[PDB]
């Protein structure tokens, strides 16, 4: 459980810079887009990968360009970054009633 | 051991890193996005767990696939120690990722002054 512990602490860790650098990210330019995969989407993968495992969660969080219908990319990185975080929600639901 | 050490890289799990080492893990390793431990460690800004990969041999100038390599993560994420670490063991400050962005650009964009300080004297 220590170790779901410690994902759950890289996780917050790397969220609160996630969470400040999505709102500069644009994700209609090249490198803005290769950024928010390299290093948001990648890690993201990765933590939910970890938080899941141990209570036999099996599910792979996909970015949803098509709901964050903007012109701005930096609106659409900060909508993107908002799915993930709304799939970290999805995820501890699912644990919390494995726990219950 | 190299999918372990890299999810022990980005955790930040000294202990478990210092252990798949000492197990023979490759520090080379990749996830599906090119990173190496380094650049997972980097981006977090895991100083014990970036020492331990370079003291271990770990390629500080490794570019994921996306052209970024750990000195762009680290100033992208405005972890000034991991960057100054990582230029002592060579990081290179010219690096490009494929639309030409340095590692000062994103530190620059992303507003982390003191970084693009550091890498523009380095320059």
């Amino acid at each position: 459980i220590k170790a779901f512990e410690e994902t759950l602490k890289g996780f917050e860790t790397w969220l609160k810079v996630a969470m400040q650098k999505a709102t500069l990210i644009d994700y209609n330019s090249l490198t803005g887009q290769a950024l928010f995969q390299s290093a948001i989407y990648a890690p993201a993968l990765s933590f939910f990968s970890s938080m899941g495992a141990p209570f036999g969660i099996i599910e792979t969080f996909t970015l949803a360009p098509t709901k964050c219908p903007y012109l701005d990319g930096l609106k659409i990185s900060a909508c993107l970054m908002e799915q993930v975080i709304q799939n970290y929600r999805m995820i501890v639901a699912l644990i919390q009633n494995k726990l219950s | 051991l190299g999918k372990k050490l890299l999810e022990a890289a980005l955790i930040g799990q000294d202990d478990e890193v210092r252990i798949l080492m000492a197990n023979g893990a490759d520090v080379n390793a990749m996830d599906n996005f090119g990173h190496t431990p380094l650049h997972l460690a980097a981006m977090m800004g895991h100083l014990e767990i970036v020492e331990v990969l370079l003291k271990t041999g770990a390629d500080v100038n490794a570019f994921d696939l996306t052209g970024f390599t750990p000195l762009h993560l680290a100033a992208y994420a405005g972890h000034l120690e991991i960057v100054e670490v990582l230029l002592k063991h060579g990081a290179d400050v010219n690096a490009q990722d494929q639309d030409g962005a340095t590692p000062f650009d994103l530190a620059a964009w992303l507003g982390n002054e003191d970084i693009a300080e550091v890498l523009q004297k380095a320059a």
